[PDB]
């Protein structure tokens, strides 16, 4: 709550897919999470790292 | 049109109004006055007509009823005052009717009192609230009501006519009549009842 | 209790029968040799003059024959029968004398009915006549209603003959008012000059007053020696008087010089969630967003048109019936450019949904609009008369079209659909086949610039542009608008500043809507960035919003308070 400036305002509209990954992560379903990852495989490819998604799956396990 | 035409129309209208006020309203035409009133206000000259009305009415009152009341202040003073009020009322009925049409356009734009209210106001100012008539009327009404309270009977319908006349003269409510009538009457009644109480407490008992 | 309806009409028809059959007649009205047998009862029930004519005690109280003068037989007859049967047949010609006798007889109810009719009948060609009539008889409500309509319509025409025959007080009120709609302060100057020169030296005394109400930017320049030419000879009380007179009276610009070219928007996204939609406007010069009055009874799914005289009209639309609930109504309204309100007008014959309002030859044309009929002629094309205030049907269009747009070019109606086009010829009331487009696009708008038709967008929409030439009768491609990819631009074609500009709102993926307008180069076939609309002033408008070109006064309107 000491927060920031419009950085916060714009980025949440910006990084929807990462928020979408969190939403399915909250549903706690590795099968559904893996299906979403395949659906948005290219979206997370603009990261210079795809291992983090696999690490997210391992953390869910 | 020209100023001569409207002046002639007003001059004959003033003559007709004066003739009506002289108890000679039988042989006079109403349509001609209504048409002349139609063409007088139509040219946007209602201010002159209203001012001329007030001057004519107050001149007639000062000349006729102001002298009549002062001339008969002891011979049927209240009877003459009621007759003059009735004559003023019955003359103002036709005066108002012609000028109520004038009032419809005038009072709704100029935001002034109607001619009937104007006549009541000028009658109050020039007759009832006169420097000599007001005190004389107050003294005589107190004298007769005190004599009536003494035990002997006097005329009572005339007083009801007088108070009703003053109530109508108020023209808004009970502002003028109450102050003019009650205030001297309360003082007169206060002393009369106080003296009556003082006499009774010594001449009788609680029985 | 409410008094019984059944006995009321039974007595009422007996009032009429006793009038048409002359039986219980005690008083007869003698008007220009015409007998009017009637009753003292009915006459003074409606009239406030007959009550002072019969129950007054004058000579007429007993006389059974009255010679009513300065009245008309036809006006008296319709007034008498209205007092007897309650039917007031008001035409478009005898209302003038109807008011004259109504005021003469002081008959309150007919006075209100005819006043309301004159409120509806006020227009351009009788504004001066009605205002003088409203000045002759004190009808302040009509006088103020006229004066507002008078003020705008004089400045537009300022050539009517009844303007010369006006009272001095009326002219002073008209000229000194701050409600005049003029592109320049010189047209009112010459209007006053021609009025003063219309008559003889009777205008000399009023000239010292009429110039006292006009600004001083023309009380020292030309049109001062012209009066000296028209001055009465050897009059030395005027030439010297005006020489040293124009010191006071505080130069200040008027209000009519404040009509800026603005983009009027309707059915915009309402800021407060309590309301469904709202109406706003963008200022290309002031760079601000001024609010507008809500559509009449939140009239949604309507169409806009702006006449060459810069007048805004609303036709068609639907109102939520008293969850989905909407009923279509054929109500018509006119927008007041100064009072910021919508004045109702004569409704149409059929209800419409999203009608294409086009003005041509002073007639408002509404083409299609999802009519309620749906018969073989399921188009219901109909024009509106701004002169007689009525609607007249026109020639039906050859083909049934949906989601179409129409423009006016070369005094002809050009309506466009998915791929077909038909031109309406108002002089012969016929339709002629036009060129065929090679692309199937709909849900688009077109703007008429000069002698060309620019169909921008179509299907969200796209950046496809097909330019049609009236003189050439062919559809040709020019270019595509450079916009951000993976977006859904909302194109709006409009003509502004003698150029073809576009109001295109684009929305990126997971991004807020961005507002930007471009200027299309006619000779270079390229859209140039004319101005970028910052989001700090203009918020989201929606999708079903419409745009039109028009002029509005920033002084009468108020800025919309809303956070960036």
């Amino acid at each position: 709550k000491y927060t920031s400036q419009i950085v916060g305002r714009f980025i949440k509209p910006l990084s929807n897919a990462y928020h979408e990954l969190a939403q399915v992560y909250s549903t706690n379903n590795p099968s559904e999470l893996r299906n979403l990852v395949n659906k948005h495989s290219e979206t997370f490819t603009r990261d210079n790292n795809m291992g983090l998604v696999k690490q997210c799956l391992s953390s869910l396990y | 049109m020209d100023e001569k035409y409207v002046n002639s129309i007003w001059d004959l209208l003033k003559n007709a109004i004066q003739e009506i006020q002289r108890k000679n309203n039988s042989g006079l035409s109403f349509e001609e006055l209504y048409r002349n009133a139609y063409t007088m206000v139509l040219h946007k000259h209602g201010e002159k007509l209203y001012t001329g009305l007030r001057e004519v009415v107050t001149e007639h009152l000062i000349n006729k009823v102001r002298e009549d009341v002062l001339n008969s202040l002891n011979n049927n003073f209240l009877q003459t005052l009621n007759q003059a009020w009735n004559d003023h009322q019955t003359a103002m009925v036709m005066i108002r009717d012609i000028l109520m049409y004038m009032d419809r356009v005038y009072v709704q734009q100029n935001n002034v009192e109607n001619v009937y209210n104007l006549g009541l106001i000028i009658f109050r100012d020039q007759v009832v609230r006169y420097g000599c008539i007001r005190d004389h009327l107050r003294q005589t009404l107190l004298d007769m009501i005190a004599r009536e309270r003494k035990g002997e009977v006097v005329d009572r319908g005339a007083i009801r006519n007088a108070c009703q006349m003053l109530m109508i003269l108020g023209l808004e409510g009970r502002s003028v009549y109450e102050e003019d009538f009650e205030a001297p009457f309360l003082e007169m009644s206060a002393e009369f009842f106080q003296m009556e109480s003082q006499k009774f407490l010594a001449e009788n008992s609680a029985s | 209790r409410q008094i019984n309806t059944e006995y009321a009409v039974s007595l009422l028809e007996q009032l009429k029968l006793f009038y048409e059959q002359q039986l219980f007649t005690d008083i007869v009205l003698i008007v220009e040799g015409t007998e009017f047998p009637c009753h003292k009862m009915v006459l003074a029930t409606c009239s406030s003059y007959f009550r002072a004519m019969f129950m007054s005690g004058l000579s007429e109280s007993k006389q059974t024959h009255v010679h009513l003068r300065n009245v008309d037989a036809a006006t008296l007859q319709i007034i008498i029968t209205y007092a007897y049967t309650g039917n007031l047949a008001m035409n478009d010609s005898t209302v003038e004398q109807l008011y004259e006798t109504a005021c003469f007889l002081q008959v309150e109810d007919v006075l209100q009915r005819c006043r309301e009719y004159l409120i509806k009948k006020i227009n351009a060609e009788n504004c001066v006549r009605l205002l003088s009539f409203a000045d002759l008889f004190s009808c302040e409500e009509l006088k103020q209603s006229a004066k507002r309509m008078v003020e705008h319509k004089f400045t537009a025409v300022y050539h009517q003959d009844a303007f010369m025959q006006l009272s001095h007080d009326l002219l002073i009120d008209i000229l000194s008012s701050d409600n005049l709609n003029v592109e320049k302060e010189e047209t009112v100057r010459e209007a006053a000059m021609l009025w003063l020169e219309y008559n003889t030296e009777s205008r000399s005394q009023y000239l010292s007053s009429v110039l006292s109400q006009i600004r001083i930017d023309a009380l020292s320049e030309v049109t001062q020696r012209a009066w000296f030419q028209g001055l009465p000879p050897n009059d030395k009380s005027v030439v010297v008087q005006g020489l040293y007179k124009s010191m006071p009276k505080f130069f200040k610009p008027r209000l009519g010089m404040t009509k800026e070219e603005m983009m009027i928007f309707i059915e915009a996204s309402s800021e407060n969630p309590c309301s469904l939609y709202s109406s706003v406007c963008y200022s290309p010069q002031a760079e601000k967003v001024y609010k507008l009055c809500s559509p009449p009874a939140d009239l949604h799914k309507v169409g806009t048109v702006v006449t060459p005289d810069n007048d805004i009209y609303i036709a068609g639309g639907q109102v939520p019936l008293k969850q989905t609930a909407f009923r279509t109504v054929n109500c018509f309204y006119w927008f007041d450019a100064q009072q910021n309100t919508w004045f109702p007008k004569t409704p149409m014959l059929f209800v419409r949904i999203k009608p294409s309002l086009v003005c041509c030859e002073g007639y408002i044309y509404a083409i299609g609009g999802d009519s309620v009929g749906g018969e073989l002629n399921r188009r219901t094309v109909e024009r509106y008369d701004t002169e007689k205030d009525e609607w007249t049907m026109v020639s039906p269009l050859p083909c049934a079209w949906q989601w179409s747009a129409a423009v006016v070019v070369h005094d002809c109606i050009y309506v466009m659909t998915l791929n077909l086009m038909y031109c309406y010829f108002p002089r012969s009331d016929s339709w002629v086949e036009m060129a065929m487009r090679q692309t199937s696009r709909s849900f688009a708008s077109a703007a008429a610039f000069g002698d060309k038709i620019f169909y921008i967008g179509g299907l969200g929409s796209s950046v496809t542009v097909e330019i049609y030439d009236v003189n050439k009768n062919e559809w040709k491609m020019a270019a595509n608008i450079p916009a951000k990819r993976y977006s859904d631009p909302c194109v709006r074609a409009v003509v502004i500043s003698n150029s073809l500009c576009v109001f295109m709102r684009e929305t990126h993926l997971n991004e807020r809507a961005k507002y930007v307008t471009y200027q299309y180069d006619l000779e270079l076939d390229r859209w140039s960035l004319r101005q970028h609309i910052s989001e700090r002033v203009l918020w989201d408008l929606g999708r079903d919003f419409r745009c039109t070109v028009g002029k509005l006064y920033p002084s009468c309107l108020e800025e919309s308070p809303w956070k960036p």
